[PDB]
């Protein structure tokens, strides 16, 4: 059994730790109205999702319903997210991109094996590293109830979605895939994926949401310079982000990357990156 | 003694909502053989009309069970037979005692009115369950009874007057659930109403605040035909 | 004119959220109730856009729009207006689920018709018209909700992040100005297609990002059929003319206003055919 | 076959408020011997309670009319002996069936509470009519029925659940009505209810309404029984 | 600001008449009601009434307060305000009869003294309070209707032609300026007095100038055994510590409300004990 | 049979004649909200002072109930009503006030005599004299329904009324005597009796209600100057203004004044003096 009595809050989707297990513990206070019947259907597949423990997956807890509220029984880290990283630290390096994508790759693989399940949705602020560095990618798209609440919500400022998926009702694992090589691509460059910027930028290292939803399913994804990113690296994640499914990058020939290799022998230890950036 | 204890007991049912009581207590208050007067005459009216009401709702929600649908078919249709002989055996016992002891009695032609139509009332609820020869000897028999209430009243009745016009209000839903003819209940009912137009302000206001109210619901039902 | 002193107002209860702020059921003369900024900072930003509620609040005194009580600017500045018996119109939608006859539902689009030809009438655009924005006090009345950023004509565009009511040239943003009456009228629209279909515009739809693009693009439409089967035919077309994705077919107040009241002229109350009622 | 068929009509019958049916279908099935569920013995409350609350009501009017008030004081009387044998009669056929079929073979305690209290609310019922031994009798019996169902609930029955809440009700209800003592009730009513606050939230939302609402009926006629 | 053109009101029906004018159920975005001057010419002192009503009904926002949606000069002038539901409650007291249970009696009670409350609170005088002036919109609910004397403290004495509401010390006019909350406070009395009572104040006198000299005089007072022998005690002391005829002990508004919400607190609602409902 | 239906407006309480007889007719549009029971009385009492007619009365015609309002229908008068007369033209003579005296006192009398009631209110405005030169004192208090509805009225600005018939409900017919002896010391002077005032006001020949009323019911009720009235004239009005009911000139007195038997004798033709008053 758990509940909202035992929480303490710290900091900042409340940061509120557990009292009695003496977890530092998070709380996702998403909330709005919905059929208290349809509310009857999100908890039991969450109590699956913490029933299931990966190496690089977020630390799942029993999600319940407060008083009027849905929220999440997630764990901690002093990494937060990616988002506020990315913009303190700027920009981030070939081999820490590398490993997040591996990070996220057989994560989500676990995810297709263990509980039959698309993700549904991949963003950078989505994706975050432990204080100790592990990638803990959390909030699936696993109960299909909350989804459906969700469809009535904000607009996203910058959906990083697959054209495929948006246009056309016939979806499948490659656009989530597509997706993640987008996510992947953001937090490489540090900014969103408008059109490339100037030279000077690149060098260096507002717009309508339905325009940017237009450009993403008309105009090609962008490239990745070879200037600041290894040919291997910028060659795959483009392959990676090919809107025609034929060839986007299923989980096989995800794990056959070149550069997937490097960053299973490389050695980049997340905590001291995050420390620096810390 | 017997008539006014009896009608004392009647409004004492009335303001108790049992109706099986006031229902023998008339029906021995018209065997009698007395005049009625208005008050009497309106009482049965009361009595007899909620006594049928109550028992027409049934048979109306079962049916549309009956429509919504094995073995719960059959339940819900020996249902509808019992329900159908409650209804057979009370509207029979009405007319009975109508045809027995008021109509034929029955001199000054308000209440010959108010007999007709009471007559037809039954006539139109047997007919809302009655199939075969029956439904024809039944909707013939209510039809002649109304054209004889409408001849008489337009006759020799007021025509802004409530019987009338609850009269024509009954006349219309009669052909539109019975008769089926949708048009001939569209046109009985507005050139009625328009009847009732023309001398709306002839008659006192006591009169008149009814008179509104139930050319309210002619209005009402009257838009509900033409509005398909 | 309209200032609240901090320590009068009573804050009893957190009942929902939304539009810049939080909700409390406050106590100031009688029920109230309480929108307020969750942070204490005067942000110039959200100072402005309350500046601007104020203003359009002030502007609007009619009986089927939110009787905009005061605006309190001490401690953490708030409105208060009047407590409405009942939740939303999204509550009693899909969220009671309650029953609506056809007669009850047509008379709400009625109310809210009105006040938004009242809001047009002095040059106001909503600019926000939803279903959790309308409000349903006791004996089925209406009242428009939250204007908060409703604005006149001034003659800025926000998502505000309200899918699924707003408005297809809304969405495309274009012109840097896509805030007009037909705007209003287009969620007004979807406000009759979800009133008259018992669930949200564009079932089949999910993904939020998804929805924006169909709408927009204009791949997708509301499916008609999804009405309900029972309601009158005028109305289906008013639903469809309203609903219309270019804008300059859709109707103006008024003659929606119009349409409505000739439905309501044609309005078979009655399913049945009541006869001689039981006397007295 | 009979069992389920019988409850079918008796669904039928509640959607269509005929009540003299399924109070004759559910006769018949206590007499049969099986071990009523949860929906039967629901439905076999909300059957009798309103089959004896027309009759009820009926008697309250009655005896207001009466308090009213020559002839029609003796007409009164009579109407009212007439509706005292109808309730006699109901109510004296439910406690038989209580206590053949009903309270000797049940085996869960929730049933053994519940035809406990349906078996105090008859025996009150009655004692709004009985006088002299026979009021001395029904009311001891009342008391004694009353006073085991309080006790086996507070011994292996949940203090929120609505049973007992809407047990405590019809004790508080006794007590004012039947004993006149406005004290006790005011006591054992605001003792439960504060039992019912007690543990409010420790059910689910299902049982938290319908609590919540019985628990206003107890603080409405608390405030009802203090106000005095 | 609430001008409002000549040509778009569709004045339908003449309802009645009182307070400086006639009132006719126009049609401006919906029902409306308007107060309009039965001479055409503007009249010094009519015409500054007339702008003291605009300001003082710009004053005011609440909920039980009369919503004025708008003033026009042009042609006859006129106030336009929200259409009620139903008559004055003079005519649902007097004229319908209509039964109000305690309940419902005291709920009016309670709405309408917090109108009066929010009238003081912005520091208006109604000084004027009758019982045509209460309105009852539909679901038991309540309005201060007209405020033709209506004014703020402006820190002028009219008979306004109206007996059995006025208060002694108004009517007895000594200090050139005896319009007092209390005033206010001993209209709301008398007004629960006759709502209480089921007749107009003081039955037994019958002549108009009989009356006024009798309670300005304070030979005559109204008999508190007259009321309704099915009431609250608490409400009995409270109508007659209301109707006291020395002005400094009738209660401030405030308190007076504070005792009714005491009242509703303890309400026995139903006179019968309810036992166990009958399950869904 | 009456009805407003053939009535047309000519001036002005409505002056509204009547269509097809070819008389003149005034309505009383004295109109507010009553219980209809209540307003069933009205009508047949009316009748009963339709029934009536006296050489020194106004014309009764039967009245009816329109569409919310009371209606009375009594006769034309060119001479409209005693106040804008005595406005314009000033003060009274003492001939005119001693013939305008007998025929109140007369017309009082008929109804004492005819309709077994008293007049509950007297007033110099319901005192009116005919074009051709009739004094036709109207709308007394015959139906009480109609007296019932009027006790929630306007204020009177001046209410000419009997102190005892105030302050005791022990009334009586010389309360009324009482009132219209002040109604014709109002008509003489010109002004309400107001403490006296000026010298020079005399020579030429605002107040709050509720002190009016005080000053009434306590101050003796005001003396007549004999320097402009004779003296038999004041004495006997004021016998007849005296506030002890034991004292007031009842009927046989009222007669036996001998200034009534100058009036009677004089020559005063009513129409001479209102076509030059007009
Ligand atoms: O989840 C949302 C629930 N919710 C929001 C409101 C609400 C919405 C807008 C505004 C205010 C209150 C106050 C001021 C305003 N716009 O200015 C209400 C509400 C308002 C009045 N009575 C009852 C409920 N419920
Ligand atoms: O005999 C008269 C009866 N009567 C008077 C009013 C009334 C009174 C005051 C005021 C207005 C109307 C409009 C403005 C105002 N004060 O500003 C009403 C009424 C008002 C609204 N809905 C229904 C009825 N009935």
């Amino acid at each position: 059994e758990l509940k909202d009595d035992d929480f303490e809050k710290i900091s900042e989707v409340f940061k509120v730790s557990h009292k009695p297990s003496g977890l530092v513990m998070a709380r996702k206070l998403i909330h709005l109205e919905i059929k208290p019947a349809i509310r009857n259907q999100i908890i039991r597949e969450l109590q699956v999702l913490h029933e299931c423990n990966s190496p690089y997956i977020v630390g799942f807890y029993g999600a319940f319903y407060s008083d009027g509220e849905i929220s999440i029984c997630m764990e901690h880290m002093d990494g937060g997210s990616l988002d506020q990283v990315l913009k303190k630290a700027g920009r981030i390096p070939e081999q820490i991109l590398g490993k997040v994508s591996i990070a996220v790759i057989k994560g989500l693989t676990y995810l297709r094996e263990k509980h039959k399940i698309m993700h549904r949705d991949v963003k950078p602020s989505n994706i975050l590293v432990n204080s100790r560095g592990e990638i803990k990618l959390c909030d699936f798209g696993v109960s299909g109830q909350l989804i459906d609440a969700m469809a009535n919500a904000f607009v996203g400022t910058r959906s990083y979605m697959s054209p495929e998926r948006l246009q056309g009702t016939h979806y499948s694992v490659q656009s989530d895939i597509w997706s993640m090589g987008l996510s992947l691509v953001e937090m490489a460059v540090g900014r969103y994926p408008i059109p490339p910027p100037d030279a000077k930028e690149l060098e260096l290292m507002p717009m309508a949401i339905f325009e940017l939803l237009d450009y993403i399913v008309n105009e090609p994804p962008p490239k990745l310079p070879s200037g600041v990113f290894s040919l291997e690296f910028q060659d795959f994640v483009n392959k990676c982000l090919i809107k025609n499914p034929a060839e986007r990058a299923d989980l096989k020939q995800l794990m056959v990357h070149a550069f997937i290799k490097r960053s299973d022998a490389e050695e980049v230890d997340f905590a001291g990156w995050l420390c620096s950036t810390i | 003694v017997d008539k006014e204890e009896l009608v004392q007991r009647a409004k004492l049912a009335e303001q108790a909502e049992r109706y099986d009581d006031m229902a023998a207590a008339m029906k021995e208050v018209t065997e009698t053989g007395v005049e009625l007067s208005n008050e009497e005459r309106n009482l049965l009216s009361v009595a007899y009309k909620n006594v049928v009401g109550a028992r027409r709702s049934s048979w109306r929600v079962i049916s549309s069970i009956e429509q919504k649908t094995e073995r719960k078919q059959q339940m819900a249709k020996e249902y509808r037979v019992k329900v159908e002989k409650e209804l057979r055996e009370i509207c029979y016992d009405v007319l009975g005692l109508l045809d027995k002891h008021l109509i034929p009695k029955a001199s000054n032609p308000e209440s010959k009115v108010f007999y007709l139509k009471m007559k037809g009332d039954y006539y139109r609820y047997l007919a809302e369950v009655a199939t075969g020869e029956t439904r024809n000897s039944v909707v013939e028999d209510s039809q002649k009874a109304y054209q004889d209430a409408f001849e008489i009243s337009k006759a020799k009745m007021q025509p802004t007057h409530p019987i009338r016009l609850g009269l024509a209000l009954n006349f219309s839903v009669f052909y539109y659930e019975i008769l089926n003819s949708p048009d001939k209940a569209c046109q009985l009912a507005k050139q009625a109403f328009d009847d009732a137009i023309a001398e709306l302000d002839t008659l006192n206001e006591d009169s008149y605040k009814d008179s509104t109210l139930i050319m309210q619901l002619l209005r009402d039902n009257l838009t509900l035909w033409t509005s398909d | 004119d309209w200032e609240i002193e901090a320590s009068e107002v009573m804050l009893s209860t957190r009942i929902g959220s939304g539009s810049f702020g939080t909700v409390y059921k406050g106590k100031w003369h009688g029920d109230v109730a309480v929108k307020i900024l969750k942070v204490v900072d005067p942000t110039p930003e959200q100072f402005q856009a309350f500046r601007n509620e104020v203003a359009v609040l002030r502007k609007t005194r009619h009986v089927n729009i939110l009787l905009f009580m005061g605006y309190m600017t001490k401690d953490n500045l708030a409105i208060v207006t009047q407590w409405c018996e009942g939740s939303s119109l999204y509550k009693h939608l899909h969220v009671q689920e309650t029953k609506f006859q056809m007669f009850q539902l047509i008379d709400i689009a009625r109310q809210t018709a009105q006040g938004m030809d009242y809001l047009h009438a002095k040059n106001i655009i909503h600019r926000d018209m939803k279903s959790n924005n309308i409000f349903l006090h006791e004996g089925l009345t209406v009242k428009i909700g939250d204007f908060g950023l409703a604005t006149v004509k001034s003659r800025v565009e926000q998502p505000t992040g309200s899918v699924l009511w707003m408005a297809p040239e809304v969405i495309r943003m274009q012109d840097n100005n896509p805030f007009s009456f037909q705007s209003d009228v287009y969620s007004y629209g979807i406000v009759l297609y979800e009133l008259m279909t018992g669930e949200l515009p564009y079932s089949h739809i999910n993904n939020r990002d998804q929805i924006i693009f169909m709408v927009g693009r204009g791949y997708a439409s509301p499916d008609l059929s999804k009405l309900y089967k029972n309601c009158p035919k005028a109305m289906k077309r008013l639903v469809a003319d309203c609903v219309k994705k270019v804008k300059e077919e859709r109707p103006l107040f008024p003659q929606i206003l119009s349409s409505i009241e000739l439905l309501q002229h044609s309005l078979p109350k009655i399913n049945r055919s009541a006869s001689e009622p039981s006397l007295h």
